[PDB]
C-alpha cells in the first residue's frame, strides 16, 4: 500500500504548474517548499483515510480488577516509553501513534464472547467517555470471567517523519495508500493548493473546480466499491429454537 | 557639458537598479506593502494593480 514520494510529486507537477510551489518561471523544476508540500500530502492521505476504512487495527488489554478507566494512549502501549507513572497495560498490537484510533469498533473477550459498545441498559455495556478511553463498570467485574480483551478500530496511518537532514533524497519516503485513492488525492492537494491565488474570471475558479472533480471522484470510487466492507450473516439458527 | 541619456539613465535590467522607472515602481511597492501589512489589500489585488499601472 506503498508509492514513492517522487512519483507523486512528479505527477502534481502536471496539475501544480501555474503556480509557484514547483516552478521557476524559466526552465521548470521543483522548488525547495517540498516540506509544506508534505504537510499537505499528509492531511490529503488523513482525509482519505476518514471517508474510506483502507485498514484495521488490533490491540490486547490486560485488565486489572479496581479500575474504572483505561486511555489507549502510546504510553501505556508495550514498546513505547515506559512513563514510570502508568503501568504499561496494552501488551501487543499495532504500533500506536498519535493519530491512530479513528473509532473503535469491536471488543472481543478471551472467551470468544463479544461485548456491547455504547448500547445503554445492554447486559455487559462498555462505554467510551473521550472518544480514546474505556469506562468498565464494577459489574463486569462481578460478571467478567475474563482476564483479557481484544480491541479493533479504524486505523490511520503515522506519516513519516522528514528531517533537514532528510531534505538530500526526499524520494524514499513512502505514502500509504493504494494507487486508486492516490489518483483523488491528486486532486484533493491541487485544490488545497490552488485556492488562495489568481484575480481573473477563469482564474478564480480553479479551487472550486478541483473541489467539484474530487467529490466526484471519491464518489466514483464509493460506486466501484474499491474498499473493504464487512457484511453480517448471523446465524440465527443454533440459539435452540429457530427450526 | 553635455551628459548623454541613455537607456541606463531610463533604467537598467536590474530590480534595485537606479533607473526613474524602477524607482517609481519601487516607491508603488512600498506602498501597496504597508497597505497589504494593515488589514486592507488580499495578494491578488496587489499584482492587478501593479500589471495595471
Amino acid at each position: 500500500t506503498i508509492q514513492l514520494k517522487q512519483v507523486i510529486d512528479l505527477l502534481a507537477e502536471g496539475e501544480l504548474s501555474n503556480i509557484k510551489y514547483v516552478n521557476i518561471d524559466t526552465g521548470a523544476l521543483v522548488l525547495e517548499r517540498v516540506p509544506s508540500l508534505i504537510r499537505a500530502i499528509n492531511l490529503g492521505v488523513l482525509d482519505l483515510h476518514k471517508r474510506f476504512l483502507l485498514k484495521e487495527g488490533m490491540l490486547k488489554i490486560q485488565l486489572e480488577e479496581g479500575r474504572r478507566l483505561y486511555p489507549l494512549r502510546p504510553a501505556y502501549q508495550v514498546g513505547q516509553k515506559p512513563k514510570p507513572g502508568v503501568p504499561q497495560f496494552i501488551t501487543e498490537g499495532n504500533k500506536l501513534g498519535r493519530q491512530s484510533i479513528l473509532k473503535i469498533e469491536k471488543i472481543i473477550g478471551d472467551n470468544g464472547v463479544e461485548y456491547y459498545l455504547n448500547d445503554t441498559w445492554q447486559p455487559l455495556n462498555i462505554t467510551t467517555p473521550e472518544f480514546d478511553v474505556l469506562e468498565i463498570s464494577d459489574e463486569f467485574y462481578c460478571h467478567s470471567s475474563s482476564k483479557t480483551l481484544e480491541v479493533r478500530y479504524r486505523r490511520a496511518p503515522t506519516p513519516m517523519k522528514i528531517c533537514v537532514d532528510n531534505l538530500d533524497s526526499w524520494g524514499c519516503i513512502d505514502i500509504d495508500l493504494p494507487y486508486t485513492h492516490l489518483q483523488a488525492l491528486l486532486y484533493f492537494v491541487a485544490s488545497r493548493c490552488q485556492t488562495p491565488i489568481g484575480f481573473m474570471e477563469n482564474t478564480a475558479q480553479e479551487g472550486f473546480n478541483f473541489s467539484q472533480k474530487y467529490e466526484a471522484e471519491c464518489a466514483n470510487l464509493d460506486a466501484q466499491n474499491l474498499r473493504i466492507d464487512p457484511v453480517g450473516n448471523q446465524d440465527r439458527f443454533t440459539r435452540g429454537g429457530w427450526v | 557639458a553635455v551628459e548623454p541619456i541613455t537607456i541606463a539613465d531610463l533604467t537598467e535590467v536590474k530590480l534595485d537598479g537606479k533607473g526613474a522607472l524602477d524607482q517609481l515602481l519601487q516607491v508603488t511597492r512600498l506602498h501597496l506593502a504597508k497597505e497589504h501589512d494593515a488589514g486592507r489589500l488580499k495578494g491578488q489585488e496587489y499584482a492587478a494593480v501593479l500589471t495595471g499601472g
